[PDB]
């Protein structure tokens, strides 16, 4: 059959391929000022239209871990923040010897903040005057081996210099939509019982991703999205115990924090035409920062995780164990709330041992029961080798942080004496793993409109 | 029909209404240098594909009838089976070897055939 | 005739010598990134317009006779007076409602008509 | 045949296989803002050249037959001599004067010639 | 008088101030029109216009 080959334009064929994506944010942010919030400045106004559409007969493979779209997210957001800390004051005169009081409180039932003083460059560069400021303890270190106990150092000048964050920018995460150029398309996986790899038996073309909240975290996944029907647990390979297992949660668990201290801001003029802000006297009494969770709901949620970790290691029972320890930045749950940065020692949430059976919440002994302590830092080395410093200025008043837990980051721990109660831990990790928990549904493809098939036309000269 | 209302669909359905997948090469707006890098868009993709599609004599973003002969050594699945049953999204994966030969055959035949226009009106 | 030597002129004068207004889509020189965004210029506008004009079967930057039936419910001013008396800069403002329907009618007619071509030499 | 496999060659050889020289308007990748200016590429050159080539009725990147009369006062070297012996790289140097007049003649003839189709179809 | 509100920068001597004319000018696809009626009250129709 002497058929003549033809060519078609507009063919539906996919090729998984790499590309950049546009960061886009909701409309209401764009009447505001520059960098307020940052999503109004470096990201485009968005549009939910058109509606996501199902591809009726398809079968497409997804690989959550091998995806690199999250890496484009990571690089873009870091470059975004780096540009945000150019137009602010680079501190500098405050890396001096700080004379600090040494009275001590010594009586317990209290944990306090240290009072310090320093000499400053006013509107005359050939004059210095006296100032004082309250500094949270981690930000200040002893000065020298020469044991003058009153002479203390700001933690900088050992590794880097620092920049104050301008008050005109705030940290509340505006939602972002990582969005495709024309000629590319975003495909969304619609299987809820999805193990993270293999074929998604239901797939849809989507204009671009639903709102991502880039909420900073290190030990737990705050405000976000929850599972359709139950807990789903994901990891690349349980053979290597060193990899980070991600657990999603179906029902939310609620967390609320508070800084009951009433800090007051003190304005200091540091160099020509630029100001530094510190903490003045604390109004009222001194109290401890804390976060609360309801313990029957936490226990139930943890047991529901337990019946999903037992699935892969049936002969071995479950034990949740305290964090790794060592560095504070690893062995603590840290996050951002109200512009301040909390650092929680969280051994209290993750002590127990689960045994497959269901130890129930009912009957409730006390419905008002809860499980409840965190430190605060201003000098933040927020990513390694990024221009690490950010000096978070104090905020006035007090704050609360009512929020939802939607997943855990864990370490599966190696064996010991072949014990039936082989254990699990909370696990700090990269911020890429934080955002990999929320873009699993998506992949990127490149459309190929030109293809060839046999028609039955003949041709004319 | 949407941007991909025929992915995994049959030849008959997917070859009618080709336009819906051809129009959407128009988007993009400002975000720094990398965006304007990211605007290859139609600006390169469409120009490339249209240059190929015109060099072969098919100046049209739709079905076009070329003349190069389909061959025994490239097909090997029954002719009548393909146009009723299969999808593009499994046909391109079976034909993917012989793209480069066809992409030269289609243009050398065009140069061969437009030459006879010079004689047939001289 | 200049860049706009027919604005407010009658149909006959403005429909002949359309080229003078079609060619002025080439310009631009460096004033940084904000200017280089300004080079969407012809690079996007001309390609959008030509994509539309080719999807309707009219691969030509001039008068092209499509077949879609003009209707009683879109015209309502007498036929003969339009082509002698009136200018584009008021015709567009009479007709501006029904652009989108027409823009789909012309392409579905093309997809219809090239299909019969596919059979008429098969 | 390579990017310039006919430079200084006879007209017959250089007028066949024009495609090899037409296709090589696709390259270029990132080096800063100056490179992003440097990629005018097809994106301006090809759009310009194809706009001229289509405004003259020749929507094809190959030999096209226009109608404008070659003249005694532009040629002055024997007709049979040129096509067999000479090369483009010395023909353009003799015809370089009358480009601008031909570039308007070719388009006004095209506008003149599409009109007779418009009214005949009417 | 500085240092009460901001810092300051000396103007380089290699740049001088006297205003050179500028022609704010259109891209292709856009066009600039000019209103040729001198008795024009800032609004309303320009009954003579030029491209
Ligand atoms: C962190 O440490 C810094 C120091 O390093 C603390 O800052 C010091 O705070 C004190 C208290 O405010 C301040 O001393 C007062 O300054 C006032 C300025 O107006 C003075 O008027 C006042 O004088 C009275 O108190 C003295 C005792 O402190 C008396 O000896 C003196 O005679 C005055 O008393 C007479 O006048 C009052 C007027 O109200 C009258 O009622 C009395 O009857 C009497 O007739 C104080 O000297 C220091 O100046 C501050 N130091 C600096 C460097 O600024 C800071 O408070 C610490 N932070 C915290 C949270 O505690
Ligand atoms: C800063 O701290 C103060 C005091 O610690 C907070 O004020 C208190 O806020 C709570 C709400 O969070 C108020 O509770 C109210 O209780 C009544 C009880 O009948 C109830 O009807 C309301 O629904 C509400 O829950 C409380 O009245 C209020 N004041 C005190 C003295 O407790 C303040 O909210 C904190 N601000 C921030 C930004 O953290």
């Amino acid at each position: 059959e002497n058929l003549w080959v033809t060519v078609y334009y507009g063919v539906p064929v996919w090729k998984e391929a790499k590309t950049t994506l546009f960061c886009a944010s909701d409309a209401r942010a764009y009447e505001k000022e520059v960098h307020n919030v940052w999503a109004t400045h470096a990201c485009v106004p968005t549009d939910p239209s058109p509606q996501e559409l199902v591809l009726g007969n398809v079968t497409e493979n997804f690989n959550m871990w091998k995806n690199d779209m999250v890496d484009q997210m990571h690089e873009d957001i870091i470059s975004l923040w780096d540009q945000s800390l150019k137009p602010c004051v680079k501190l500098t005169p405050l890396c001096v010897t700080l004379i600090c009081s040494n009275a001590t409180v010594k009586n317990g039932t209290v944990e306090e903040m240290k009072n310090c003083s320093f000499n400053t460059t006013t509107e005359i560069r050939d004059k210095e005057k006296k100032e004082y400021a309250l500094f949270y303890k981690p930000d200040i270190v002893p000065l020298s081996e020469t044991n003058n106990t009153s002479e203390y150092r700001l933690i900088n000048c050992n590794t880097s210099a620092c920049t104050q964050a301008c008050p005109k920018v705030t940290f509340e995460p505006i939602p972002i939509h990582y969005c495709a150029p024309a000629g590319y398309a975003i495909l969304k996986c619609n299987d809820e019982t999805f193990n993270g790899t293999g074929p998604c038996s239901n797939v849809s073309t989507v204009q671009c991703t639903h709102g991502i909240r880039p909420v900073v975290s290190t030990q737990l996944l705050l405000n976000g999205s929850l599972a359709e029907k139950e807990i789903v647990i994901r990891s690349e390979n349980l053979t290597n115990n060193a990899k980070i297992i991600i657990v999603h949660l179906h029902t939310p668990v609620e967390i609320v924090c508070t800084r009951p201290n009433n800090n007051t801001r003190k304005s200091v003029r540091i160099g020509p035409g630029q100001t530094f802000y510190a903490t003045g006297d604390i109004i009222g009494d001194i109290k401890q920062a804390h976060c609360n969770i309801s313990e029957e709901k936490w226990n139930d949620t943890l047991q529901k995780v337990g019946i999903e970790l037992q699935k892969h290691f049936p002969n071995k029972t479950i034990k949740y164990n305290q964090s790794a320890g060592g560095d504070m930045e690893i062995t603590t749950h840290s996050f951002n709330c109200g512009g301040e940065f909390f650092y929680c020692n969280t051994s209290n949430l993750f002590n127990g041992t689960y045994n497959g059976t269901y130890i129930s919440t009912n009957s409730s002994a006390n419905s008002t029961s809860t499980i409840t302590q965190c430190r605060i830092k201003q000098i933040i080395n927020m990513w390694q080798g990024v221009g690490r410093c950010m000096y978070a200025p104090p905020i006035a008043g007090n704050i609360t942080c009512r929020s939802n837990i939607t997943g855990l980051l864990l370490t599966r721990d190696g064996g010991t004496n072949s014990n039936e109660t082989e254990t699990f831990r909370p696990a700090g990790g990269d911020m890429r793993d934080n955002w990999r928990s929320e873009l699993y549904k998506y992949k990127v493809v490149k459309i190929e409109p030109l293809g060839v098939a046999p028609t039955r036309c003949k041709r004319r000269v | 029909l949407g941007f991909l209302g025929a992915a995994g669909s049959t030849m008959g359905a997917a070859s009618m209404t080709l336009t819906v997948q051809a129009r959407n090469l128009l988007s993009g707006t400002v975000w720094g240098i990398k965006q304007l890098q990211a605007r290859v868009l139609a600006v390169e993709r469409y120009l490339r594909d249209q240059q190929l599609l015109g060099i072969w004599g098919c100046s049209g973003k739709l079905i076009c009838c070329t003349n190069v002969p389909w061959n025994s050594s490239w097909s090997n699945r029954n002719l009548s089976e393909i146009w009723d049953n299969m999808t593009w999204l499994q046909w391109d994966k079976e034909i993917s070897n012989y793209t480069q030969i066809i992409y030269g055959l289609l243009e050398e035949s065009q140069n061969q055939q437009e030459k006879n226009e010079q004689d047939l009106l001289a």
